[PDB]
RNA sequence: AGCGCCGUGGCGCAGUGGAAGCGCGCAGGGCUCAUAACCCUGAUGUCCUCGGAUCGAAACCGAGCGGCGCUACCA
RNA sequence: CUCUAACUAUAAAAAUCUCUCUUCUC
RNA sequence: GAAUCUGGUCAAACUUGGUCAUUUAGAGGAACUAAAAGUCGUAACAAGGUUUCCGUAGGUGAACCUGCGGAAGGAUCAUUA
RNA sequence: CGGUUUCAAGCCGAUGGAAGUUUGAGGCAAUAACAGGUCUGUGAUGCCCUUAGACGUUCUGGGCCGCACGCGCGCUACACUGACGGAGCCAGCGAGUACAACCUUGGCCGAGAGGUCUGGGUAAUCUUGUGAAACUCCGUCGUGCUGGGGAUAGAGCAUUGUAAUUAUUGCUCUUCAACGAGGAAUUCCUAGUAAGCGCAAGUCAUCAGCUUGCGUUGAUUACGUCCCUGCCCUUUGUACACACC
RNA sequence: ACCCACUCGGCACCUUACGAGAAAUCAAAGUCUUUGGGUUCUGGGGGGAGUAUGGUCGCAAGGCUGAAACUUAAAGGAAUUGACGGAAGGGCACCACCAGGAGUGGAGCCUGCGGCUUAAUUUGACCAACACGGGGAAACUCACCAGGUCCAGACACAAUAAGGAUUGACAGAUUGAGAGCUCUUUCUUGAUUUUGUGGGUGGUGGUGCAUGGCCGUUCUUAGUUGGUGGAGUGAUUUGUCUGC
RNA sequence: GGAUAGUGGCCUACCAUGGUUUCAACGGGUAACGGGGAAUAAGGGUUCGAUUCCGGAGAGGGAGCCUGAGAAACGGCUACCA
């Protein structure tokens, strides 16, 4: 099981499972995208339409019942290290790389990473996709 | 190059035009790039007319006829038939078909 | 191609590093 | 230690009083010069182990097995 | 060198392709 | 009449910091070319299967679509039927 | 001849005749092309290759004919209009022996396929009138995977062939499966045509379900339209011209 | 208010080429190589890019200004005839449908393909391949294979050699073999040959993507053309076309 | 007025507010010494001119200098920086 990151190797540090693909037809299903949402207080359509979003292909989302479809051939490897891009460039922070931080909107619409350890307001990427999408849906409040 | 020396939109010097809307397909279309017509007809459709005249009451009577002024853009009027593609040599006659029937 | 597109993709890159200027400053 | 839930063909739900269910799976065929979409046809199974009720119980019930959601470490 | 009249109304889906490119004089 | 030496005097030059030109590394940041059997779709050329294209503004895996205004580079040069 | 046509090309109906769809069917059948196939037809061949333990040629034997499978031409049946016992008895294409073993008649033995003796025929004589089936009649079977269906699995009897095993082919008996009209889709077709049914001939020593023709019984439903798939002409736009792959 | 006749100015329009244009066309895009009325502003292949950068205006969105490196031989304009078009129109086909008929795909078998296997299941075809190469092949045929032969290796030169260039063979083994193929042994035969080379035949050997020839289809549709002659500089077009 | 071989904001002192500009100033750049010329060639023209002739400029970078008619000299000096 990940150590939540990709070129980073502690034995002390917040977990992360790594995440799979199953075939359909041809669009594969990712089995841990819920658990691992839920270990970087983040939901999971944030996780599949980030990898989309790197990805550049026709998606399925439905998080009431359990089946990401994500279409294309993808070995292992591409996903988890898109995943990677995810967790590093949203999921840990600044100072200390919390890998728990969520996405938060203040009275401006700057969607921000927000820690916990640090707590700081890390000065968001709004230069993404991702962020439109997390726009779009206020975390835990609109899903 | 160029299509057409009017370049179909006879305006020629107006600057502008308010826009009108097509019947069917309804888009804002400059009124003179707005081929339209006059659909003139008895108030009746032609196969009943007997009928109807002896179903009533005041003989000698003067069988109104509806009208409508009936704005067709460019894709809806070519798409129903009701305007012709035609050869360049053929398209510049400006005269209309010559009175349909008679 | 599509200039239109082009050109509204040349303003939003332009709006991106004026932003990532903003921040900067 | 006790109560509420469940018992798959490879997976999610369902009717459980006429006895293997669909989607999605898959093997194969159809269509197209070709691929997909689609169209279709087929293959896996002891609704958990054993009884009662019934013409017949996967099914109504039960005399228990395996696993779960609470009470809560209950001399 | 005498004519100014009739007329109608569909829009269902169709996505794609890596080939060789070759030469004209009485 | 030398030395020394009062003044000024041109002033090279040195320190000190400011200020600028040019090279100059540079964590990292953002692009473009050529490479044409990478991947996803098929935007366009015909009515490209929603006409294109333009300006504007929002959104949108990507293409692009969308609303408003336009133009024919359109598929109409055409109803005193 | 009557309609119909700027009264022209012609088209439609009727009369008459055998024939009134270009009378019916065919066969000849343009330019330009395809990287279509074929060097496996040649004594047509370029070029390359091997040319003496040979890729030449010949002799034997095995192989081209095997099978967890799929697809594509066809045949017989899925029964009652049937099947079966018998009777009745209509054809046209053909073909057939020389430097050799064909066409088989008739008569004799066998139940059969067969075998024998002769007989004509090099072909309007002879096979021949190919006494073909399908078909009809009279009986039987009686709606039951049953006298439908006969694949397949046993045993034997014959013939051709140097040579039949991996059942050549024919015959006798037994075995009698799957087959209840067949998913998605698809093919063919308009009159002596479709369908059924057989016959011949090519292949042939011997073997057909194959094919080429021939005839027998003999049709439902049109006499149209671009909906699908294409085609031809014309107009039109193309950023296609290796041409929507 | 109307009609006539003329004109001034305005938007335009129709014919024409008399010119001029890369033509499409234009009464101006003319009076432009026969080059010259006066005039401000623009562009020098395509990208990179209206991009970077520095200004400048702006509350901002953004405008005006505005490169270079780099990179490529074309990008592109008009115009041609084809092809295409889920574009339009005029006619067609029972290799399309319609009406139906009969079937195929269901069953078994036979045959033909593919794939698996084996030495090999010889090979070529994938609408116009697949009961096709007469491909219904027990030998052959044959092109596949485990083997066995044989030369049917001309001609020329050199080469040996009549005390032998050489061939053939009963019998045993050996080979299925009654093959003197091989040997053991001997006999026969004679200048045709034998061994080298130059050169040569055969080859259902390879290459139809080198070719003929042949036939298949494109395509049973109605299509195909040239000589003047005209229309364009031309590529071409008309003749072959409005209708019926 | 000083100073200079001698004019002149050359320098000083007292005043006056002026000078130059879109007819391109000033700034920046010049792998620019200017020219006579060279190449090129219908005509118009384009580029090059470090370099035989002319001028001007330097003697490592700046300055200061006596002597001498003539020097800010450099195969003459005074000094700093290299
Ligand atoms: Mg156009
Ligand atoms: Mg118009
Ligand atoms: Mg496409
Ligand atoms: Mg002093
Ligand atoms: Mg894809
Ligand atoms: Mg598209
Ligand atoms: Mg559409
Ligand atoms: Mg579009
Ligand atoms: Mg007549
Ligand atoms: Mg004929
Ligand atoms: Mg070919
Ligand atoms: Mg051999
Ligand atoms: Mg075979
Ligand atoms: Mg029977
Ligand atoms: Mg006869
Ligand atoms: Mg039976
Ligand atoms: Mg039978
Ligand atoms: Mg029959
Ligand atoms: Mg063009
Ligand atoms: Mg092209
Ligand atoms: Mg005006
Ligand atoms: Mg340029
Ligand atoms: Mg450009
Ligand atoms: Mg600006
Ligand atoms: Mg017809
Ligand atoms: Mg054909
Ligand atoms: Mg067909
Ligand atoms: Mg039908
Ligand atoms: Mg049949
Ligand atoms: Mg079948
Ligand atoms: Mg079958
Ligand atoms: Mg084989
Ligand atoms: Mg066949
Ligand atoms: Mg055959
Ligand atoms: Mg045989
Ligand atoms: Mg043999
Ligand atoms: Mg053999
Ligand atoms: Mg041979
Ligand atoms: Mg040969
Ligand atoms: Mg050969
Ligand atoms: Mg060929
Ligand atoms: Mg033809
Ligand atoms: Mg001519
Ligand atoms: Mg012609
Ligand atoms: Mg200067
Ligand atoms: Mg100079
Ligand atoms: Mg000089
Ligand atoms: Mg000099
Ligand atoms: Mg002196
Ligand atoms: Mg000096
Ligand atoms: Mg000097
Ligand atoms: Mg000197
Ligand atoms: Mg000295
Ligand atoms: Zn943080
Ligand atoms: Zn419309």
């Amino acid at each position: 099981i990940n150590i939540c990151r990709d070129n980073h190797d502690p034995f002390y540090r917040y977990k992360m499972p790594p995440i799979q693909a199953k075939v359909e037809g041809i669009k594969t299903a990712v089995l841990n995208v819920a658990d691992i949402s839920h270990a970087l207080n983040r939901p999971a359509p944030y996780i599949v339409k980030y990898f989309g979003f790197e990805l550049g292909a026709q998606t399925s989302i439905s998080v009431d019942k359990d089946r990401y479809l994500v279409n294309g051939v993808h070995e292992p490897a591409k996903l988890q290290d898109v995943l990677d891009g995810f967790i590093n460039k949203f999921v840990l922070c600044g100072s200390c790389k919390n890998p728990e931080t969520e996405i938060i909107i203040t009275k401006d619409n700057d969607l921000v990473r927000d820690c916990k350890a640090c707590g700081k307001r890390t000065p968001m990427d709004l230069r993404h996709k991702l962020s439109s999408f997390i726009l779009k849906n206020p975390p835990d409040s609109v899903s | 190059p160029k299509k057409r020396a009017s370049n179909g939109r006879n305006k020629k010097g107006r600057g502008h035009v308010k826009p009108v809307r097509c019947v069917n397909c309804s888009r804002s279309v400059p009124k003179d790039k707005a081929i339209k017509r006059m659909a003139i007809r008895n108030i009746v459709e032609a196969a009943a007319i007997r009928d109807l005249s002896e179903a009533s009451v005041y003989a000698e009577y003067a069988l109104p006829k509806t009208y409508n002024k009936l704005h067709y853009c460019i894709s809806c009027a070519i798409h129903a038939r009701i305007v012709r593609v035609r050869s360049r040599t053929d398209r510049r006659i400006r005269a209309p078909p010559q009175r349909p029937r008679f | 191609m599509r200039a239109k597109w082009r050109k509204k993709r040349t303003r939003r890159l332009k709006r991106k590093r004026r932003k990532v200027r903003a921040r900067s400053k």
